């Protein structure tokens, strides 16, 4: 069947650039116009760009014109998104997505992350030691350990009751 | 100026079987007068799941979109009416033009179930319900321990510089 694939999202700072790419499969992907949109932490949903099916012509909104290239390999099956002077404000799930051009986007793919830093200036931690820096990273363990297991306990307290119910019914 | 897309209402706790009404008004017509076509989408969200696409063409049901969902309306005002919500349309509904570049998205409708002191009302949903709003669980939770990654990741990382320098 149809398939999108994502991948390329990282951890970038401000001012950075990164490279996402989408492996399509299950339909001629050069028949088709393809957009990428993007997902912000807010749950808002914006358009990116669009690329025609040849790959000739590309669209872009004013958010993200002159930094963002959408592109193509359609003998790969592959889509581009190139993404550079990026802002925190860039932070966001990018999805492929096949549409645009005049059409609805009827095929998604997963998403993949990109995470903007804050642009912090952290020069105070070359005068630690490596021992200093590695605590302090052991550190951050049991703290990401910990509100992990938070959201797993919050999930479980709302399987529990379904379980139980289906349960019940047999 | 762009197309704006705006919906409402923003959020509905809802109860099941509960009709429900989402609307979505354009600032600019999206009928094209040529073929009498409306370029307007509704796609549905689930908490940690991709968009799906539910409407097109205003009023076209996607493949495997059941028949409680009717959406209608022409030119600048728009409607996706649930004759009757089930628990498995619990999702977030996004409106979208495709007829002018900016392609625009409103801010979509939110529907939840409305919170209880008790879980007994559980027994009512069938069996085939019951799997289905567990298993959505699962990838809302999932996509909340990523993000707990993803910003711990972000803390480590200025750490992780230092020491490599
Ligand atoms: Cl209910
Ligand atoms: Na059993």
């Amino acid at each position: 069947e149809v398939q999108l694939l994502e991948s390329g999202g990282d951890l970038v700072k401000p001012g950075g650039s990164l490279k996402l790419s989408c492996a399509a499969s299950g339909f001629t992907f050069s028949s088709y116009g393809m957009s990428w949109v993007r997902q912000t932490p807010d749950k808002r949903l914006e358009w990116v760009a669009t690329i025609s099916s040849g790959g000739s012509y590309t669209y872009y909104p004013d958010s993200v014109k002159g930094r963002f290239t959408i592109s193509r390999d359609n003998a790969k099956n592959t889509l581009y998104l190139q993404m550079s002077s990026l802002k925190s404000e860039d932070t966001a799930m990018y999805y492929c997505a096949r549409g645009g051009e005049g059409y609805y986007f009827d095929y998604w793919g997963q998403g993949t992350t990109l995470t903007v830093s804050s642009g912090s200036d952290y020069e105070f931690l070359k005068s630690w030691t490596v021992e200093d820096l590695q605590k302090r990273l052991l550190a951050l363990d049991p703290m990401m350990e910990q509100e992990i297991e938070e959201i797993r306990q919050k999930c479980q307290s709302k399987r529990q009751p379904i379980l139980d119910a289906i349960e019940a019914k047999h | 100026m762009d197309i704006v897309m705006s919906q409402s209402p923003s959020s509905l706790a809802v109860s099941v079987g509960e009709k429900v009404t989402m609307s979505c008004k354009s600032s600019q017509s999206l009928l094209y007068s040529s073929n009498q076509k409306n370029y307007l989408a509704w796609y549905q969200q689930k908490p940690g799941q991709s968009p799906k696409l539910l409407i097109y063409w205003a009023s076209t049901r996607e493949s495997g979109v059941p028949d409680r969902f009717t959406g209608s309306g022409s030119g600048t005002d728009f409607t996706l009416t649930i004759s009757s919500v089930k628990a498995e349309d619990l999702a977030v509904y996004y409106c979208q033009q495709y007829y002018s570049y900016p392609y625009t998205f409103g801010g979509g409708t939110k529907l939840e179930i409305k919170a209880g002191s008790d879980y007994e009302f559980l027994k009512s949903w069938t069996v085939e319900d019951l799997q289905k709003r567990l298993l959505a669980l699962d990838p809302m939770c999932e996509q909340e321990i990523e993000e707990i990654r993803q910003k711990y990741q972000s803390k480590r990382q200025p750490i992780l510089d230092a020491i490599e320098a």
